[PDB]
RNA sequence: CAUCCGGGUGUUGUCUCCAUAGAAACAGGUAAAGCUGUCCGUUACUGUGGGCUUGCCAUAUUUUUUGGAAC
């Protein structure tokens, strides 16, 4: 359905993620699977404490994902046609 | 390389002939067509 | 499982709890249930308090929040 | 429904009359239909 | 006015250039990730559907084109919208390399900017066909049924190999099968078996299957494609459990047999059955083509609805048997992409671009993206103007950049010089290869491939394209090799103006005929007159009448 | 070599103990019935919170997603 | 098999139901999905102030329940009234069912 | 080993025979020249079916005398011009 | 390439002494034998001992134990 | 205030402006895009908003005003799994 | 794996051999279970039905719960007439003498 | 460079054959006509019945919907 191909059609572009843990992570989409793993590049990183840091390369399970933000440029992907 | 339908070989063997130089090195029978391509060779000043 | 690209390097790797593992990664599955070794126990500052762990040891998938491969 | 009307211009026939006017055109039909017979004795080449 | 007719069919009015179904800034807003972008030469033998695979791509793509007759439109006669040259019209043949950018989507919907060159299939343009090469990531080897694996198509292989670019095979032209030699089924799988085995004979370790969705299946002129995977999404996925598919796909093809839900690799003895491909696949290719030529229209359109879940307008009803057929197969196919899917998944950057920039520059460490680096392949004709057809192959261009350019013909001395000078132009205008027009743009990223109107006299055949921050950048430059056209020129004629007084306007015609064909060796003899190398008869027909129609425009003695 | 789901029906009459996710709850008793799930039905039970032993019970059912683990008790 | 289609029966009845995280929410269902996902409408959201006097606990749902958008000045026990509401099946705890309701026949 | 279920079977299974009776001469019409691979169209006059025309823009047969011969050849002229 | 399971098994036939960490319960680690493995990770564990986080001083036996896979999220050697 | 039709499904709420409820408190509002099986939402345009825990305290029982914490995110994929309700605020404009 | 008839009647096999019969007896027999809820809630109720999942419809509920203010300690006793139960939420049952 | 024999499409008018529910009751207006308004038939919430553009039909045991919760 259409959010994960959204998420498939986001790869490429800076995407952040917040986490359950609440952490939160911004970088460039690497790779993401069907069950909204994803691997970010060049990764800002911060911690619930509100610390930051960067980070080389990540990978993060799907059921730890809380949200994820996308470039606002994809809304007019050809994703949501009908 | 020559693409021709099977019964008229003897009229592209017969232009090899004719050909100065020119030989023919295999015949492949191309598989569920009337063709064959048949292998060759011709010198470039005989090719005109 | 797109660990591919990890599969025989050194990988820290945060857990259910608040507590960071580490250790060369050796495999893994279509449940990220994964297996690695020289596994070090990150507690906090190494020369004392962190533990080396065995000569085996594999997580149950669920209980992996991240991972991170240090060495590239 | 095979004429537009008595002003007789348009037409639309079925695969069985127009299999039974081709099987009956056979003196008068065209049976070419390998378009390269007509290399170098086309149009174009009559104008070279 | 200018007017272009004597010498292309081109669009000099950005008014009409035709509007993509696609919003086209959402392909631009891609170029910047060079993962996105993937470059696809379309290469196989004279007359295989090359054009009119790409015609389907381009059609697909557009809302409407202004060049579409109805003609076109019922399917009657091909676009050929990449032969756009008058010369190429005239002579029903790709003469000269041409092209388009298009956003293309797979069967799980996520997008690619897609470049495609569509090589000339005939033998004496292999020049073209080596620029492609060069040119492309991943390359569709298109064949056609009939003469198959030829020699023409061996070598295409073994030239696909040497330049490290990810083979891909579209097998043309099944309704030949269907309609022209009228096989029956069984032996049509049969064909497409000796045609695939034969394949497999020349890709030296590679393994190509329909299953892997290496082999695409096309008929150009009825205007489809399928790939294995394509059909059973569209009309099996949904009849089984999810969790089946693509084991369910997996067993489409070869020696398995099916028998009310069971398989075997043997047939079943109380019937006799055809293999799992004939009755799953190839049986209801065959039957639409048999009922849309012969059934009943009322009792055909009940049969589509049920089964594919088309439905035939009362406008389509009325067509004409070949476009009625064209217009069936087209609502069952729909819009090719699992050839995008096949282009999609056959190409791993990570497997081959260090191995390709590796054959096409020294081998070496990576190129700083600081630095501009791009491969300047050809020059090309295009429109009222001459561009160059460039691949970026790192950094960003912009445009009114001054930017070096170096001859490839240079490239060997000035490499020995690094291990133990360069003219420089301004980019005057980029713009985005689209077939019958070019569509401007300010930017260009790595990976992608543009026209670049600026650069075109620092260079005779091929460049490097390079700009630099650092005396340690220059120190780490790579240049590009002059690049290996696959046959060499043999055939020759002698040449002379009719009047010496026009000389002068041959020179600068034979130029212009060197910058533009890649293959053509010109050199002047001490006698005074100047000798053309071609590939052959028809190589030299084309440049020679280049020469006497739109570049010399002059009278001109030639040899026997 | 036992596996999980023969040592539980292996179980059945015995005397098991089980604690609980929750609570430090530990419920002591003669296993009954098991299923696919790890589902426990148990009788005469008495409940054990942290040690202490608060009183004896009837039949009792737990549910599987709440224990942590299940022993046999010396018999 | 049987009990999500129980619920699914009683449409438009004005059904009460407890959250997981201790809202309770009285309002007319719409509608129940087969995973559960009931709608409401005329729908009103409570904690009850026994349990919502210990803040480290109930931060969350307090937080969430003037975060609807329909917690007015507080009258008494931090109401709110919304026209729709959409509830993810894994969030009910109970349903409290009308009291005329024939179990028997279901 | 793999199995799905028994009733599943492929597409257009209900409709038991491949070639229909008429499927021979749909064949034969879908290649031959215009106007047989049509089914519609629009009257022309009498006088533009140019029903001769077909001959002599094609071959004539080799063992045809000199003067049918030199006719095939004008009448191309025509045509030509 | 090893399997997790597969590496689980080699745990089981070599019958070595093995610690098991629980899930969200902190302050508790498993020490004993892997008796049975499983499709989804159950565990049975024999001469079973919780040892607090910090040494086996302190730890309490449990015998023979079916841990369930719901709770496991280290094993190591 | 919006009020919306007692035809019940989601899949009529497209392009309407939700507010979202998760788990941990905080809200997210946007124009609905697209949903799926397992409730996952994708909102356009999107503001999470959040009580600090500075102001939690407001909320205990006895004319009143809360300064809620307001947030910019775009074109957030929420996970399903996380979601807590949904309630409606706008209609499409 | 197995045909849905089948399937069916496995339902009904492990309804009664299985740990679910001790609620599947209460309610043939129509005697009240007790029910300790995750959310330390005690229910006290008569079952009408259940399903795999341990959902449950209660009739004749009766709720106990405890909270403290301070140091004090009390006990709350609602009384519901007919309630569905999400399974998930339950700790353990029992079957009253 | 022209003439001639013919052709397509669009709009409007006219002619021929064949037709009817209706509120075709009334007013404004344009190069034309519901172009526009008052108006009329029924339907927007249900019980019997056809089709699909959907979901259950396929999921309690690691990545979503059968709670690591409760404090
Ligand atoms: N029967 C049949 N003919 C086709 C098919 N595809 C293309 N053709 C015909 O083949 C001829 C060659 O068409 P092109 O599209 O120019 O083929 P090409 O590969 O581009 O050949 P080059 O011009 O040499 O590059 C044309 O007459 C087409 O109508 C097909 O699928 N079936
Ligand atoms: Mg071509």
């Amino acid at each position: 359905g259409i959010p994960v191909k959204l998420l498939n059609e986001a790869q490429g572009h800076i995407v952040s993620l917040e986490l359950t843990t609440g952490a939160t992570y911004r970088g460039k989409l690497v790779e993401s699977e069907d069950s909204m793993n994803v691997q970010l590049r060049d990764v800002i990183a911060t911690e619930p404490q509100g610390a930051v840091t960067h980070m080389d390369q990540i990978f993060v399970r799907g059921s730890q994902i809380k949200f994820i933000v996308v470039p606002d440029l994809l809304k007019n992907a050809p994703l949501f046609k009908k | 390389d020559i693409t021709v339908h099977a019964p008229l070989l003897p009229i592209v063997e017969e232009l090899m002939k004719k050909r100065r130089g020119s030989r023919i090195y295999k015949t492949i029978k191309v598989a569920g067509t009337p063709l064959l391509e048949v292998r060759g060779q011709v010198p470039v000043i005989e090719s005109a | 499982p797109e660990l591919k690209k990890y599969m025989d390097k050194k990988i820290l790797l945060n857990i259910n709890g608040s507590r960071k593992v580490a250790g060369i990664l050796r495999g893994y599955d279509i449940f990220l249930n994964v297996v690695l070794d020289d596994a070090m126990e990150i507690n906090g500052e190494d020369p004392a308090n962190n533990h080396q762990l065995g000569l085996q040891t594999v997580i149950r998938g669920n209980s992996i929040i991240s991972l991170e491969a240090l060495d590239a | 429904k095979k004429v537009n009307g008595t002003s007789y211009k348009k037409w639309s026939f079925d695969l069985p009359e127009m299999s039974n006017l081709y099987r009956l055109s056979t003196p008068l039909r065209d049976e070419v239909t390998d378009k390269n017979y007509y290399y170098l004795f086309d149009k174009k080449s009559f104008f070279n | 006015r200018t007017k272009l007719q004597e010498h292309t069919i081109f669009t000099q009015l950005k008014k009409n250039i035709p509007k993509t179904r696609y919003n086209r800034d959402y392909m631009l807003s891609m170029a910047n990730i060079p993962e996105r972008i993937i470059n696809v030469g379309v290469i196989g033998p004279l007359h295989s559907g090359k054009t009119s695979l790409m015609d389907l791509l381009v059609i697909d793509s557009h809302k409407r084109i202004p060049d579409m007759s109805k003609n076109v439109e019922l399917g009657w006669k091909p676009l050929r919208y990449l032969d756009n040259l008058k010369q190429e019209i005239d002579r029903g043949l790709s003469i000269k390399l041409n092209g388009s950018t298009l956003l293309c989507t797979d069967l799980e919907s996520k997008s690619r900017m897609i470049n495609f060159l569509d090589a000339p299939g005939h033998v004496n343009f292999m020049d073209e066909t080596a620029v492609a090469l060069a040119a492309s990531d991943l390359v569709l080897i298109v064949i056609d049924v009939v003469e198959g694996v030829t020699f023409v198509v061996e070598q295409l292989i073994k030239q696909s190999i040497k330049n490290n670019v990810a083979m891909c095979f579209v097998i043309n032209k099944l309704d030949r099968l269907i309609l022209d030699l009228k096989l029956p089924p069984m032996d049509a799988y049969l064909k497409l078996n000796h045609i695939i085995a034969n394949i497999n004979s020349f890709t030296k370790g590679n393994v190509f299957s329909p299953i892997d969705n290496n082999i695409i299946f096309a008929s150009t002129k009825l205007g489809f494609t399928f790939t294995i995977k394509e059909f059973v999404s569209y009309y099996y996925a949904h009849s089984i459990p999810s969790s089946k598919i693509d084991d369910f796909t997996t067993r489409l093809w070869g020696s398995v047999y099916y028998h009310k839900g069971n398989f075997r690799t043997k047939p079943f003895e109380n019937v006799e059955k055809y293999p799992t491909f004939v009755e799953f696949i190839l049986i209801p290719l065959y039957k639409i083509f048999s009922y849309a030529l012969s059934m009943e229209k009322d009792k055909l359109k009940n049969l589509l609805r049920s089964n594919f879940r088309v439905n035939l307008s009362q406008e389509a009803l009325q067509y004409d048997p070949q476009p009625f057929l064209k217009h069936v197969l087209q609502l069952i196919f729909r819009q090719q992409t699992g050839l995008v899917d096949a282009i999609t998944r056959c190409y791993q950057p990570f497997e081959l671009f260090d191995n390709k920039t590796a054959h096409l520059s020294i081998p070496g460490k990576s190129t700083p993206e600081g630095t501009l680096w791009a491969h300047v392949l050809k020059t090309v004709d295009y429109g009222g103007a001459e561009w160059s057809l460039v691949r970026i192959y790192s950094g960003l261009l912009k445009r009114g950049d001054t930017v070096r350019i170096l001859d490839t013909s240079q490239s060997e001395s000035r490499q020995k010089r690094q291990l133990h000078e360069t003219p420089s132009c301004e980019v005057e205008e980029i713009g985005l290869l689209g077939g019958r027009y070019v569509y401007p743009v300010h930017e260009a990223h790595k990976g992608q491939i543009v026209l670049i109107k600026g650069i075109s006299s620092a260079y005779i055949k091929s460049a490097t394209l390079y700009s630099v921050k650092s005396k340690e950048d220059m120190k780490q430059l790579k240049f590009f090799k002059p690049l290996d056209y696959i046959t060499e020129a043999v055939f020759k004629i002698v040449l002379q103006p009719l009047l010496p007084r026009e000389l002068p306007k041959l020179l600068d015609a034979l130029n212009k005929i060197s910058k533009y064909y890649p293959g053509v060796i010109i050199k002047v003899e001490e006698s005074g007159e100047h000798v053309i190398l071609g590939n052959g008869e028809l190589y030299m027909d084309c440049l020679l009448y280049d020469l006497r129609a739109s570049y010399a425009k002059i009278e001109i003695k030639i040899s026997d | 070599p036992v596996n999980p789901k023969p040592f539980l029906k292996g179980l059945v009459n015995h005397r098991v103990g089980v604690k609980l996710k929750f609570n430090s709850t530990e419920y002591r008793g003669t296993l009954v019935s098991t299923d696919n799930y790890f589902n426990l039905q148990l009788n005469e039970a008495e409940e054990f919170v942290a040690g202490v032993s608060h009183g004896t019970l009837g039949e009792i059912f737990i549910r599987c997603n709440n224990v942590l683990y299940i022993r046999e008790l010396p018999n | 098999m049987k009990l999500v289609n129980f619920l699914k029966k009683l449409r438009n009845e004005q059904v009460t139901i407890e959250l997981k995280n201790g809202t309770t929410v009285w309002g007319t269902l719409q509608s129940v999905s087969p995973q559960m996902n009931a709608i409401l409408t005329d729908v009103k959201l409570t904690l009850p102030q026994p349990r919502l006097n210990k803040l480290n606990s109930n931060g969350i749902a307090m937080a969430s329940l003037y975060l609807t958008g329909g917690q007015q000045p507080t009258a008494s026990d931090n109401i709110a009234s919304l026209q729709y509401i959409n509830i993810r099946g894994n969030t009910i705890r109970q349903i409290i069912l009308p009291d005329s309701l024939n179990l028997d026949s279901l | 080993d793999f199995t799905l279920p028994e009733d599943f079977a492929p597409l257009l299974a209900e409709e038991e025979e491949l070639i229909l009776p008429n499927t021979k001469d749909a064949m034969s019409l879908y290649h031959s020249p215009f106007p047989f691979n049509r089914t519609k169209g629009k009257m022309v006059r009498a006088q533009d079916v140019a029903l001769a025309k077909k001959w002599f823009l094609q071959h004539p047969d080799e063992e045809y005398p000199v003067k049918v011969k030199v006719s095939y050849q004008k009448l191309l002229k025509n045509y030509v011009l | 390439m090893v399997p997790p399971i597969n590496c689980i098994f080699n745990f089981l036939q070599q019958q070595t002494p093995v610690t098991i960490w629980l899930f969200e319960q902190i302050g508790i680690r498993i020490k004993g034998k892997i008796v049975g493995f499983d499709e989804f990770m159950n565990v049975v564990i024999d001469e079973a001992v919780e040892i607090p986080v910090e040494d086996v001083e302190k730890g309490t036996p449990l015998g023979k134990i079916l841990l369930k896979g719901d709770n496991i999220t280290l094993i190591t050697s | 205030k919006i009020q919306v039709a007692h035809s019940s499904r989601l899949a009529n709420l497209i392009d309407y402006k939700l507010r979202v409820l998760t788990q941990d408190g905080r809200v997210y509002i946007g124009q609905l895009m697209a949903f799926d099986k397992h409730m996952n939402l994708v909102l356009n345009e999107c503001i999470e908003e959040r009580v600090p825990k500075t102001q939690l305290d407001k909320l205990r029982p006895r004319t009143l005003n809360i300064k809620v914490e307001k947030r910019v995110l775009g074109l957030t994929i929420l996970r399903g799994e996380q979601i807590l309700s949904t309630v409606v605020e706008d209609k499409p404009l | 794996e197995l045909s849905r008839a089948e399937l069916e009647e496995l339902e009904e096999f492990e309804f009664k051999h299985g740990p679910m019969s001790l609620i599947n007896d209460a309610m043939v027999t129509r005697t009240p279970v007790i029910i300790s809820l995750r959310n330390n809630h005690k229910i006290i109720a008569r079952v009408k039905a259940f399903d795999r999942h341990c959902n449950m419809v209660l009739e004749n509920v009766k709720e106990l719960w405890t909270e403290k203010k301070g140091k004090n300690v009390i006990n709350r006793e609602r009384f519901i007439s007919k309630l569905f139960l999400r399974g998930d939420s339950v700790i353990v049952v029992l079957k009253t003498p």
